């Protein structure tokens, strides 16, 4: 009957916006039993069991739809979906096109095909396509919502007000319709959302999870409640798809080789395979047990085998990012679950008992903003792996080109023995620092620098071009091998004046906002001889960034830009700014390190969310309090007298230079064990019998 | 190279198909 089957199709598409995915699935199968040659059906089906991560089963009732009715392009377009979250980018493509061939007035195919361009990092095309979708359906959430990011990506802020005003009202609206919003819980840290909404929008994407896992039936697991089985030591698993070329790594390589063995049993979980880098390659040596569960990719399975291992405590580096599998989490075969470094901010999800964090950064007075009981840290939660990966950067020396710390610097592992063979080198105190006179062989430096030399030879040593890295050791570039040469860095290599005043940002563009660069505009013109360093990250977003600044009274030689570079280079050339502005909306945080690293004092002004708290307690741990601003006119006024008071900025430089080194910062052992401390403190409140509590020490 | 970065997959829209 053609009225029983469309009744019973369209009430499981009610049950399905309803969230009731099961009943969903019963009577979308009770349809195609009394119409089998049912397309709608058939497509329908196939979407609920892609939210169901039954993605191979969706893709036959797709491919099912279409041999039935050929143009029916929701089958398409909805198939592509499917293809995408299973990484077939080209496969995704053709079936978008393919629907918009169809009906070009689509507009969810538009959008759809927006998210490939806007992932694959073409923001232009992106940017196109979900306002094509907008102008064929105005109300389109998931398209006006996507298109903000690309625009914050590129920092155009057309509007950017009436933006934000629809961007929260979108947000209030579906939380109120009980609906997922559209808006990624990563993004929330960027609009004017309240910590409610924030949280509402982390807990409804882990719900995601839920559905993923209910449909494999599995019990409960019983969990060890004591540590006999392991022989006193506590089992803990840390779970990431990023062991490998990635930031977490660049962070946290050393942690799990550093755990105390008599204590502790470390299993380290990837979720990706191996990309066959020296970061893998050290994790998988130093863990005690390493497990690739990229070979298993049944999450079931996958839980199964976490729980056999019987940890105690499981890590979640992941959060909601790219590779996560956070429906690991949502089985717990763990009995204690934490997040951990990877993700900055809630997870919104019971499935999370802890989140580990410090005071500084997330203060009892926000907790409301997470759903974990929080977990304290003595200093602060974040770690970097630098004092391991930049050795070279340890010391430093100049060449007077006549004294200045940051306009021509040379690195290297065997920078001292150089040294020793220059007998006319002066030692300036500010440990002090080495001047090289403007000689035969700081002449040979320079030469080297201005012709675009790789490297030369000098006494034996080989002294190297800091712009080309790559084509002497791609392995000392990405920071996978300590660089063996002595490393020249100039101002001149990026365009910098050699007589004023280098603020510098690092960080993506999406981090900045209008208030920000009104923030910075007002420092720079404060501070006559002083220029804005920052990175084309992407590219297409210099231009906005200028005419912005224009606009704000900035000349656009104030401004400048240079690309993004290798891992080692990014580092090294920190050392040539004189202050980082770190950005308010959300801060730097491997970036943060990045630039501390250098000896580069941070400005910063903490706001309420985490992700904006976190350069405040790098440098609250780093020792430089009078670094951290209370507000925006406390901001400004010490950028400004960073760069007009030359004395205090050298105190203040000298003073991150060594504290690097002498503070908790980038101590990785401290870290670990402090970070045992926490683990254990954790397992003794479970293993007397209660449930998750804030552990504030 | 483009440094890697902490990345987030966006999300996409199904299409629910009303049957007449
Ligand atoms: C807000 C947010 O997502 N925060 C996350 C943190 O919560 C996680 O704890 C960090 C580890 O997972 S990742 C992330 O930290 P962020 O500080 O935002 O860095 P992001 O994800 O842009 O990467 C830029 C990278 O490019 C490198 N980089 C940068 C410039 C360059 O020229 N060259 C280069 O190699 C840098 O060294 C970086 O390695």
């Amino acid at each position: 009957c053609p009225t029983h089957a469309d009744s019973l199709n369209n009430l499981a598409n009610i049950k399905r916006e309803q969230g009731n995915i099961e009943e969903a699935v019963r009577l979308y199968r009770k349809a195609l039993e009394v119409f089998p040659e049912f397309a709608a059906a058939h497509s329908n089906l196939a979407s609920v069991l892609q939210q169901q991560g039954k993605l191979q089963e969706a893709l036959m009732h797709y491919k099912e739809a279409i041999r039935i009715s050929p143009t029916f392009a929701d089958a398409y377009s909805n198939m592509g979906n499917t293809l995408k979250e299973m990484q077939d980018v080209q496969g995704a493509l053709q079936c978008y096109t393919r629907a918009i061939q169809i009906n070009p007035a689509f507009a969810d195919a538009h959008s759809n095909l927006a998210s490939i361009h806007k992932d694959s990092g073409n923001i232009p095309e992106a940017i196109a396509s979900y306002r094509t979708a907008l102008k064929l359906k105005p109300d389109f959430p998931d398209a006006y919502c996507n298109l903000a990011h690309c625009l914050q990506i590129v920092c155009d802020w057309t509007d950017y007000d009436e933006r934000m005003k629809k961007l929260v009202s979108i947000v209030a609206d579906q939380l109120e319709k009980n609906r997922l919003p559209s808006v990624h819980p990563h993004h929330s840290m960027l609009y004017p959302l309240s910590h409610g909404f924030r949280k509402a929008i982390a807990e409804r994407h882990g719900n995601l999870c839920l559905d993923k896992i209910n449909v494999l039936h599995k019990p409960p697991y019983e969990h060890p409640k004591d540590l006999k089985l392991s022989d006193g030591r506590l089992r803990v698993g840390y779970v990431s798809s990023d062991f490998g070329n990635h930031p977490t790594s660049h962070l946290m390589q050393s942690i799990p080789g550093m755990h105390n063995p008599d204590k502790f049993e470390v299993f380290c979980y990837a979720l990706s395979p191996d990309d066959g880098t020296n970061f893998r390659v050290k994790v998988m040596a130093e863990a005690n047990h390493f497990i690739d569960l990229s070979q298993i990719p049944c999450n079931g399975k996958a839980a199964d085998r976490i729980h056999q291992d019987g940890i105690h405590i499981l890590v979640n580096m992941n959060g909601y990012t790219k590779g996560a599998r956070n429906e690991l989490f949502a089985l717990r075969p763990a009995p204690i679950q934490a997040m951990w470094l990877g993700y900055p901010g809630t997870s919104g999800a019971l499935f999370m008992d802890y989140i580990i964090t410090d005071q500084e950064t997330s203060p009892a007075e926000v907790a409301e903003q997470y759903s974990e009981k929080l977990a304290y840290m003595p200093h602060t939660f974040f770690i970097g792996d630098h004092a391991n990966m930049f050795p070279h950067l340890k010391k430093k020396a100049v060449i007077d080109f006549k004294i200045y710390d940051n306009r021509i610097v040379l690195n290297g592992i065997d920078l001292k023995a150089f040294l020793d063979s220059l007998p006319d080198v002066k030692i300036v105190k500010m440990l002090n620092m080495p001047v090289i006179p403007m000689n035969t062989i700081a002449e040979a430096v320079i030469e080297m620098i201005n012709r675009g030399q790789i490297q030369i030879t000098i006494n034996g040593f080989s002294i190297s071009n800091g712009l080309a890295t790559t084509q002497i050791n791609n392995k000392a570039a990405t920071g996978e091998e300590v660089p063996r040469t002595i490393i020249v860095t100039t101002r001149s290599q990026y365009g910098l004046p050699e007589d004023a005043i280098v603020y510098c940002n690092f960080n993506q563009l999406y981090k900045i906002d209008p208030s920000t660069l009104q923030m910075w505009a007002n420092i720079l013109k404060r501070v006559p001889n002083s220029v804005l360093w920052l990175l084309r990250f992407p590219a297409v977003g210099e231009p906005n960034i200028q005419q912005y600044a224009q606009n704000m009274g900035l000349p656009q030689n104030r401004i400048i830009f240079s690309p993004v570079a290798p891992k080692e280079e990014h580092v090294r050339r920190g050392q040539l700014a004189d202050v980082c502005l770190d950005t308010p909306l959300c801060n730097g945080h491997t970036t943060g390190m990045d630039v501390l690293w250098a000896g580069t004092p941070m400005v910063t002004m903490p706001g309420e969310t985490l992700a904006s708290r976190v350069a405040a307690s790098q440098l609250t741990c780093l020792g430089c309090l009078e670094l951290i601003a209370k507000n925006r006119q406390e901001y400004e006024d010490i950028a400004v007298k960073l760069g007009t008071d030359l004395e205090y900025l050298k105190k203040v430089r000298g003073k991150v230079w060594k504290q690097r080194i002498s503070s908790p910062l980038f101590n990785t052992k401290q870290y670990t064990m402090e970070l045992e401390r926490l683990y254990l403190q954790m397992w003794e409140h479970y293993a007397a019998g209660n449930k998750p509590d804030h552990m504030i020490k | 190279s483009n440094p890697p970065c902490q990345t987030h997959e966006t999300g996409t829209t199904n299409t629910a198909t009303t049957a007449t």
